[PDB]
């Protein structure tokens, strides 16, 4: 389960 | 009495049977299996069984929700194909039609020469990757044309068949983008970072042009038998290096040809990139016999 595919994230702009 | 308004997706579970496991996802597992009589024609059926762990939390649950409803109105041979639905009782079982080869990532990784998992044949040839890319293409084209957008297109997130047909999967982060053409994600959450295109990384937007990016990273995946992009960088610093105009080289001995689709994907003004169909068309001539046949490319639907 390739989890550190994923951040934990919101939009930077 | 509730009998009277059924699902058509409904099957019963005593013509389902587990054999092995395919794999674990982040919250639930993956079997393989026999279901007796689901498919008219066909008195047993190989097929991709996906359960949710009692621990699943509700986040989970509602995206494993949109995973099997999205999926409910897909009809494309290059898309995994939704087969029933198993809910009387414990546990809920999602039936798909099973990818022998399991997932794009793990199936390139086993063709290094060094595999302790090697089949026995030589990795992906030219030939055999812009089929692959044809095949990833055609899908994807296919799911624009019904309105949505996959969001997150991977070498992890395509399935290899028995006969060697790929085909999109795991449409849990799908979302309709059938009014406006775009989704904007609200607050925090997962995302794949190291395939996301730089708008979607700098204002959380997503659109078949985000997807087009992905789709360019897939073609690195493949051509470098699934390395890890920005091997080297966090999450953190790829998000920063993307948004500044970054973007992956190009594998060792990476085909020309290929080469030139990558370079059309990551175009930094999503306008610019180019639509899946336009993909298809620029492959379309060196392809099986039988694309024509299947291709949402070549048929009447599309239109
Ligand atoms: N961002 C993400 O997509 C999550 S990381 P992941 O490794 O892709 O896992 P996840 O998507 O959470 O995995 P999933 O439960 O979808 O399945 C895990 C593995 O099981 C095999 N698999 C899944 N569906 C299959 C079908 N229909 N036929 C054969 N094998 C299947 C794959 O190996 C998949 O990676
Ligand atoms: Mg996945
Ligand atoms: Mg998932």
């Amino acid at each position: 389960p390739a989890t550190g595919d994923f951040m934990n994230m919101s939009p930077v702009g | 009495s509730s009998v009277f308004v059924p699902d058509e997706w409904e099957v019963s579970r005593e013509k389902i049977t587990l054999l092995r496991e395919l794999g674990q996802g982040s919250f639930g597992m993956v079997y393989e299996g026999n279901a007796r009589d689901i498919i008219k024609g066909e008195a047993e059926t190989r097929v991709a069984v996906k359960t949710v762990n009692e621990s699943a939390s509700l986040r989970e649950r509602i995206e494993f929700l949109n995973e099997a409803s999205v999926m409910k109105g897909f009809t494309c041979h290059h898309v995994v194909r939704l087969l029933g639905v198993v809910s009387k009782g414990q546990p809920t079982l999602v039936v798909m039609e099973l990818m022998a080869h399991g997932d794009l990532k793990s199936y390139l990784r086993s063709l290094r020469p060094e595999a302790e998992n090697n089949p026995g044949r030589p990795p992906p040839t030219l030939q055999e990757m812009i089929q692959m890319a044809a095949e990833i293409a055609d899908g994807m084209a296919y799911l624009n044309a019904k309105k949505f957008v996959h969001r997150d297109l991977a070498a992890r997130n395509c399935m290899v068949a028995h006969d060697f047909t790929v085909k999109i999967g795991d449409f849990g982060m799908t979302r309709d983008i059938y009014e406006t053409d775009y989704y904007r994600k609200g607050g925090k959450g997962l995302l794949p970072v190291r395939w996301m295109a730089p708008e979607s990384l700098k204002d959380g937007v997503f659109t078949t042009s985000s997807d087009m990016w992905s789709f360019g990273v897939v073609l690195w995946e493949i051509t470098s038998l699934a390395e890890q992009p920005y091997q080297g960088l966090s999450n953190e610093q790829v998000l920063k290096f993307v948004m500044d105009g970054g973007y992956l080289d190009q594998p060792d001995n990476c085909p020309e040809r290929v080469t030139d689709l990558m370079r059309m994907c990551w175009q930094f003004n999503p306008k610019m990139r180019p639509t899946f169909l336009e993909i298809v068309n620029l492959l379309k001539d060196d392809l099986h016999p039988s694309f024509p046949e299947v291709s949402f490319f070549h048929s009447e639907e599309n239109k």
